[PDB]
């Protein structure tokens, strides 16, 4: 399994469902699917009031095969969760932006709660591997953040939405 | 608690499928140049076959794919590999709505179809961020002066001795 997890404004508006959860049991291996299920608690909901409260997370059974496995145990630790609703069933791979609502910075809780919504119609954050990077369009932003784990410690990633300032155009600006 | 590994020192494998972003050729290399960062610290062995089934089959697709696990379009999963055994295990399947690139400027098909390999001989992630285990994309090795990472020959080496 080979992930570039995405920028947490990504994530936002690419995920069918976003939410703080509590992780509260073991993971059920149902091998008729492929998927092994996690029991959640939600906490708070910040995008799809479209759906039905949900109580399970479905992810790949092996690691291999992009499974998200939990390390934390928690057990009142509230993670923030950003995934797809296949027929109905909130989704994630290892791939997702799942990270533990406290080590996020301001800027981030800012943008789930609020801010990032504003840039999902109309702007796009573009990743960018090697530099240099082709910018395919104005409302393209560039996340130029080379760490290894761009997505969890960037400088961009933490403190940056990608956000009109007019029409035809989108910058990088700050929460 | 089950250790997965082949339990034969020779394998097979095959490319069963050719991305566009590439040359039929320059794939080749790539698929070649991964398995042969396994081959050079272990024991293991590797014939290629041009047709019928292989312990390695190599394809590229999009999407619903024809397994359990979809791909999901540009970005997130680039690939992704089954444990050794029969059938669909041993298998590596990349992500063919990435654009597969010789070097760095796009998705490095070396790069991944190293980790993936890894997947197909036994291998599980690294916490390590050195480590070719780890699971997030290195999207900044320069390709020149690469060498297999101390965590990955430890892991290779605890299967295959
Ligand atoms: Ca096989
Ligand atoms: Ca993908
Ligand atoms: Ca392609
Ligand atoms: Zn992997
Ligand atoms: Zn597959």
């Amino acid at each position: 399994c080979t992930c570039v997890p995405p920028h947490p404004q990504t994530a936002f508006c690419n995920s069918d469902l976003v939410i703080r959860a509590k992780f509260v049991g073991t993971p059920e291996v149902n091998q008729t699917t492929g998927y092994q299920r996690y029991e959640i608690k939600m906490t708070k909901m910040y995008k799809g009031f479209q759906a039905l409260d949900i109580r399970f997370v479905y992810t790949p059974a092996m690691e291999s095969v992009c499974g998200y496995f939990h390390r934390s145990h928690n057990r009142s630790e509230e993670f923030l969760i950003a995934g797809k609703l296949q027929d109905g069933l909130l989704h994630i791979t290892t791939c997702s932006f799942v990270a533990p609502w406290n080590s996020l910075s301001l800027a981030q809780r800012r943008g789930f709660t609020k801010t990032y919504t504003v840039g999902c119609e109309e702007c796009t954050v573009f990743p960018c591997p090697s530099i240099p990077c082709k910018l395919q369009s104005g409302t393209h932003c560039l996340w130029t953040d080379q760490c290894l784990q761009a997505s969890e410690k960037g400088f961009q990633s933490r403190h940056l939405a990608c956000l009109p300032r007019e029409p035809g155009l989108c910058t990088w600006q700050s929460l | 608690p089950g250790i997965p590994k082949w339990r034969k020192t020779h394998l097979t494998y095959r490319i069963v499928n050719y991305t566009p972003d590439l040359p039929k050729d320059a794939v080749d290399s790539a698929v070649e140049k991964a398995l042969k960062v396994w081959e050079e610290v272990t024991p293991l062995t590797f014939s290629r076959l041009y047709e019928g089934e292989a312990d390695i089959m190599i394809s590229f697709a999009v999407r619903e794919h024809g397994d359990f696990y979809p791909f999901d379009g540009p970005g997130n999963v680039l690939a992704h590999a089954y444990a050794p055994g029969p059938g669909i295990n041993g298998d590596a399947h990349f992500d063919d709505d990435e654009q597969w690139t010789k070097d760095t400027t796009g998705t490095n098909l070396f790069l991944v179809a190293a980790h993936e390999i890894g997947h197909s001989l036994g291998l599980f992630h690294s916490a390590n961020t050195e480590a070719l285990m780890y699971p997030l994309y290195h999207s900044l090795t320069d390709l020149t002066r690469f060498r297999l990472s101390q965590d990955d020959i430890n892991g290779i080496q605890s299967l295959y001795g």
